[PDB]
RNA sequence: UCCUCCGCAUAAGCCUGCGUCAGAUUAAAACGAACUGACAAUUAACAGCCCAAUAUCUACAAUCAACCAACAAGUCAUUAUUACCCUCACUGUCAACCCAACACAGGCAUGCUCAUAAGGAAAGGUUAAAAAAAGUAAAAGGAACUCGGCAAAUCUUACCCCGCCUGUUUACCAAAAACAUCACCUCUAGCAUCACCAGUAUUAGAGGCACCGCCUGCCCAGUGACACAUGUUUAACGGCCGCGGUACCCUAACCGUGCAAAGGUAGCAUAAUCACUUGUUCCUUAAAUAGGGACCUGUAUGAAUGGCUCCACGAGGGUUCAGCUGUCUCUUACUUUUAACCAGUGAAAUUGACCUGCCCGUGAAGAGGCGGGCAUAACACAGCAAGACGAGAAGACCCUAUGGAGCUUUAAUUUAUUAAUGCAAACAGUACCUAACAAACCCACAGGUCCUAAACUACCAAACCUGCAUUAAAAAUUUCGGUUGGGGCGAC
RNA sequence: GCUAAACCUAGCCCCAAACCCACUCCACCUUACUACCAGACAACCUUAGCCAAACCAUUUACCCAAAUAAAGUAUAGGCGAUAGAAAUUGAAACCUGGCGCAAUAGAUAUAGUACCGCAAGGGAAAGAUGAAAAAUUAUAACCAAGCAUAAUAUAGCAAGGACUAACCCCUAUACCUUCUGCAUAAUGAAUUAACUAGAAAUAACUUUGCAAGGAGAGCCAAAGCUAAGACCCCCGAAACCAGACGAGCUACCUAAGAACAGCUAAAAGAGCACACCCGUCUAUGUAGCAAAAUAGUGGGAAGAUUUAUAGGUAGAGGCGACAAACCU
RNA sequence: UAGGGAAUAGUUUAAAAAACAUCUGACUCAUAUUCAGAAGAUGGAGGUUCAAUUCCUCCUUCCCUAACCA
């Protein structure tokens, strides 16, 4: 979005002028997923994939700045929540393709806790927190009968 | 706006149909097209375009009988109740189409040309050429588009490879495939264009509201212009 | 005694807003109270607030609905199976009331009453001047009034212009000849699931003109549009001629010559038509710049931005017969209102200060206020409108401002936007090219040797989207110099 | 002698410091403040313009993360108006204070209330005893305009010179603004009280300090340099742009309603004529009963009629039988 | 009153030419038509240039336009 001089002149006038990237719907294939995408992308997106060599490769390498996409990101989290784990649901029946795949990624392999929390938004990332920390309240009559035998097994020593 | 189109019944039905008028209005509730509005209330009687539709369970030409043919507010033509087997169903009626007769319904081409009787159905192929129709589509299956307004009436014109030529009724040639099915004979109410208004008040009843005031120049569009016929306007992919 | 314009109810609105008691607060006057404090109140049967599912059904108006005849073609209808044992909750209910700053001559839907069974009071008291308002009556005359018969009275004749007609418009200075309109014509469009339209060229949309009747002549050079090979198109924008001579004079059937796309045709004409103009003549009046009929070169009439007739219609504009009348000659009388006086209540514009005369002269050029004269105890009430360049609105006319805004456009600038086209971008593949000839010789043929038998690929992916261009459409932004015996025009 | 006058508090302003943030029960996104039913709509998208350039058309400063300095320098720009860095440099930092207001001030605030507007929105006014009011026959008085006590006596900007004496005599054309020039019959002003309008650099001058140096890093300097003093108003358009709010009036439309006596003709965008709708002509009214009315007289009144209810179209727009109509 | 344009043979046009009219002849019984010949002009005055219808200036005649706002 901005503007620019009729005839790249500036004593002409200034017009508003939006320049729009042509997009492309296409099908890609990942290997750590095991599943094809149809995603819309740009010609410079089939550039840099090529440069990668691999979907998988792009979304692995590249920074979240650079893929500025919430679907990249989270596939980013796909892919690197399956080399975490090491999956066994990647081609569940062919053990030994399934540890060539892995091996072929494991420069971005990472510990499954931060792979968790991989490209999620902030709302996002509070909602799975209060999630995790949401638990019904300890009713007190648990927790006095415990101060209770605490309390009495101690008395027995004093005697 | 709120605006919700009135043809929202999804099942045929010849009981007339409460309609709702536009005023000229979209749906975003401001003016789209001028010069419409009131007129006297109207319901709407569903008409069938697809004069070959089999009953559910029965295949093949079929015969209808001619219940009443009467007035229809929303159409220059007149309309025919028809009935056959179990079905009733509105259909657009013929120049002598009355009540009693009997129509056919068939979607049958033979080596022989078939002699056509007026309001009868039959596919393109199976007309000698010249006959006189009504109610065209442009391609098989898909309803009567064509040649719909009183007394009108096309002309076939040749049958080539499994395609007809017709003549319509604004002159241009329109190509489709042969199995295209059509009705013989002119649409009903052949004197309609010979009506008198007679008063603008009966424009209004017609649901028409009166031309702006203001003057107009008229400019290089106008004046008699002629142009040549336009080419030949073809449906069938080669 | 007199009004009845109403009245009662519902709806909508309003929300305790003339019930009781206690207060002397008050109603544009007044101690009853609509104001204050307290205390009471409207009770559901009227009304509001409703409904198990799925599929399925629903051609045949209304009008006393019967004859009759229609078009603008219409407000009222189910079944099948499954599910379902229960009961009268909740809310509106008052009034002298709402929208208009007000206890406002205004606004305000429906039912019933059709003059009342309901609802109300035009006069605070007096007097009986002017001017003013609303009425009644008027001798003789009867439009002599006046821009005009406005108003009033009576209640009628004929005609003209414009518009066909009913209808529509500047809410608050214009109701019309302006707009619409039946009719006629031009232009665009071959089509479906939100307008057009649940439509399909006897249709739909964009316009012009204005029923009907007789008609609508000539022109496509220019502009526009369309179409492409020239070109086509005026019921598209528009246009539709000179100079000199010839029958005594007017005039020229006629003749010469130039120009143009065509040279205004039919009609009509002193017109609602630049002036000349109160054109000329007949009719109309005692008298007519009015009106009607004609004559008309209108050198600026004129044919769907329509011409010319003609029924019916008009709170349109004009003329007129007869009658009518206080319009007038020429005013008068009476009643009511206002008025004046008494009592209660009690505004507004306005106001430099005023101890606020007349004449002539003077003066920023029209003096109550200056000069020279004259006049002159003080103070109310009622009239009047010559002055206080009277009051009211920082003149709307006019000019000025490097002040605005609306509108138009071949003003400057621009095409971001919309549409079209071209290229790039993106996207699959289908096909790859033939004009000898022996002259001699060979070869059973079929053909060969010599005198060339080379070289050489073409087409090609429709839309959508994005980028860059081009042309349109529809718009945007901004401006519209100065001088000037006011400005403009001319000139500079 | 009345009307009045007088008052010192309520609180408020600017800083500092400190991050900030509520709760009974019940009700509240449907017509909010409404106990209780079948849904599934969902957020982002360059500010513009006034204005300055004495028009205007490119252009015209707007915290963006450290005071100072580098520097108004490099640089940008109808190279005009004006815009304007960085490298580098590098300081201090103790809330509980006031040469701030004191009822026309200070917050609009006693209150976002009353009141105004359909809505968005606009938006006030004012209080005053004393230790005790369970001391109320208390706390004296004197002061604006306006009046009253107490109308007025030839003549005149109202006074001045005077005079034994108010007047009589003589002299004298209010004020401000605006103009060549105003008693001007040119502007403003009833009067009282309160409120209500000159903001700063560049240099220079004056008076101190130090002095070829001055200055509490930067800067200037061929008597300079440092510090100080001292000069630059108020109210007013028609407009332009952005974002909201409006069709309870009115224009047109949508859904479903309602009204239209009698007579003629009996066919009617037909005639007469009520209700009803409109508003031709005259008078009245003109701060009115009324910010468009009243009386009479008129046009229409089964239709392109009139009308109640709910809904729709919104300003670069809507709507329009084009009157540049109408859109509170 | 202000402003623009025009003036060519007797007539009407052209950029010093044509057309007719005029005069001469031939053809005809004669006239016209026709054919062959002939003549004739740059409104006025002043000036530049070797040379001016063709560069300027004033006047006359005529045409067209404007002559307004309260
Ligand atoms: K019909
Ligand atoms: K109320
Ligand atoms: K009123
Ligand atoms: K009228
Ligand atoms: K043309
Ligand atoms: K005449
Ligand atoms: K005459
Ligand atoms: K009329
Ligand atoms: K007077
Ligand atoms: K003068
Ligand atoms: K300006
Ligand atoms: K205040
Ligand atoms: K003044
Ligand atoms: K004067
Ligand atoms: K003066
Ligand atoms: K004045
Ligand atoms: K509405
Ligand atoms: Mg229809
Ligand atoms: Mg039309
Ligand atoms: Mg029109
Ligand atoms: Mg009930
Ligand atoms: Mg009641
Ligand atoms: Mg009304
Ligand atoms: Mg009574
Ligand atoms: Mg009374
Ligand atoms: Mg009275
Ligand atoms: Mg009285
Ligand atoms: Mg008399
Ligand atoms: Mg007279
Ligand atoms: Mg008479
Ligand atoms: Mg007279
Ligand atoms: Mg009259
Ligand atoms: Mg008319
Ligand atoms: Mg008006
Ligand atoms: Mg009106
Ligand atoms: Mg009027
Ligand atoms: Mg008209
Ligand atoms: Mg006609
Ligand atoms: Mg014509
Ligand atoms: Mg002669
Ligand atoms: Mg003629
Ligand atoms: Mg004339
Ligand atoms: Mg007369
Ligand atoms: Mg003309
Ligand atoms: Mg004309
Ligand atoms: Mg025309
Ligand atoms: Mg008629
Ligand atoms: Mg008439
Ligand atoms: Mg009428
Ligand atoms: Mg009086
Ligand atoms: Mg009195
Ligand atoms: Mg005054
Ligand atoms: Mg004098
Ligand atoms: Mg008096
Ligand atoms: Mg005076
Ligand atoms: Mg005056
Ligand atoms: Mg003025
Ligand atoms: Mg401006
Ligand atoms: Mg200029
Ligand atoms: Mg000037
Ligand atoms: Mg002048
Ligand atoms: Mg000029
Ligand atoms: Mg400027
Ligand atoms: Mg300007
Ligand atoms: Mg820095
Ligand atoms: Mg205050
Ligand atoms: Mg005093
Ligand atoms: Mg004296
Ligand atoms: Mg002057
Ligand atoms: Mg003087
Ligand atoms: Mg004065
Ligand atoms: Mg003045
Ligand atoms: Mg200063
Ligand atoms: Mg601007
Ligand atoms: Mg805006
Ligand atoms: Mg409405
Ligand atoms: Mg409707
Ligand atoms: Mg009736
Ligand atoms: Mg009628
Ligand atoms: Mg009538
Ligand atoms: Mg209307
Ligand atoms: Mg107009
Ligand atoms: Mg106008």
């Amino acid at each position: 979005l901005g503007q620019i001089y009729a005839n790249n002149d500036k004593l002409s006038k200034r017009l508003k002028k939006v320049w729009k990237p042509q997009l492309f719907e296409r099908e890609f294939y990942s290997e750590i997923l095991d599943k094809k995408f149809t995603v819309t992308v740009t010609m410079r997106t089939l550039d840099l994939i090529d440069e990668a060599y691999g979907l998988d490769f792009y979304i692995l390498k590249t920074p979240k700045e650079d893929l500025c996409s919430k679907f990249g990101m989270d596939l980013k989290r796909g892919m690197l929540l399956r080399l975490a784990r090491q999956d066994p649901q990647l081609h569940p029946e062919d053990p030994e393709r399934r540890a060539a795949i892995y091996d072929k990624y494991k420069e971005f392999a990472i510990p499954e806790e931060e792979a968790e929390w991989v490209g999620l938004t902030l709302e996002e990332a509070i909602e799975k927190q209060r999630l995790l920390e949401e638990k019904d309240p300890v009713p007190l009559f648990k927790i006095y009968v415990a101060e209770l035998i605490q309390q009495l097994q101690q008395q027995a020593l004093s005697e | 706006a709120n605006f919700v189109s009135w043809k929202s019944r999804t099942k045929y039905t010849i009981t007339p149909v409460k309609m709702r008028k536009s005023g000229g209005r979209d749906h975003t509730g401001r003016i789209r097209v001028h010069g419409i509005g009131g007129g006297h209330k109207q319901r709407y009687r569903m008409i069938d375009f697809l004069r070959f539709r089999p009953e559910e369970t029965k295949s093949g030409p079929f015969e209808e009988k001619v219940i009443q043919v009467r007035y229809d507010p929303c159409r220059s033509a007149d309309i025919a109740l028809v009935a056959g087997g179990s079905r009733k169903r509105w259909i657009i009626a013929t120049e002598n189409m009355q009540a009693g007769d009997t129509i056919l319904n068939s979607n049958h081409i033979g080596r022989m040309a078939v002699a056509a009787r007026e309001g009868d159905a039959h596919p393109l192929g199976a007309l000698p050429v010249g006959t006189l129709i009504n109610n065209v589509e442009s391609e098989p299956g898909r309803g009567a588009q064509y040649i719909r307004a009183a007394g009108t009436c096309g002309v076939l014109l040749r049958k080539v490879n499994g395609t007809a030529i017709i003549q319509l009724p604004s002159k241009r040639q329109m190509q489709v495939l042969e199995t295209c099915v059509a009705t013989v004979g002119r649409v009903s109410n052949v004197d309609h264009n010979k009506r008198v208004i007679g008063k603008a008040g009966r424009n209004r009843w017609l649901g028409k509201r009166p031309n702006s005031g203001r003057w107009h120049r008229k400019g290089g569009w106008a004046g008699r212009k002629i142009r040549p016929l336009p080419p030949m306007k073809s449906y069938v992919k080669l």
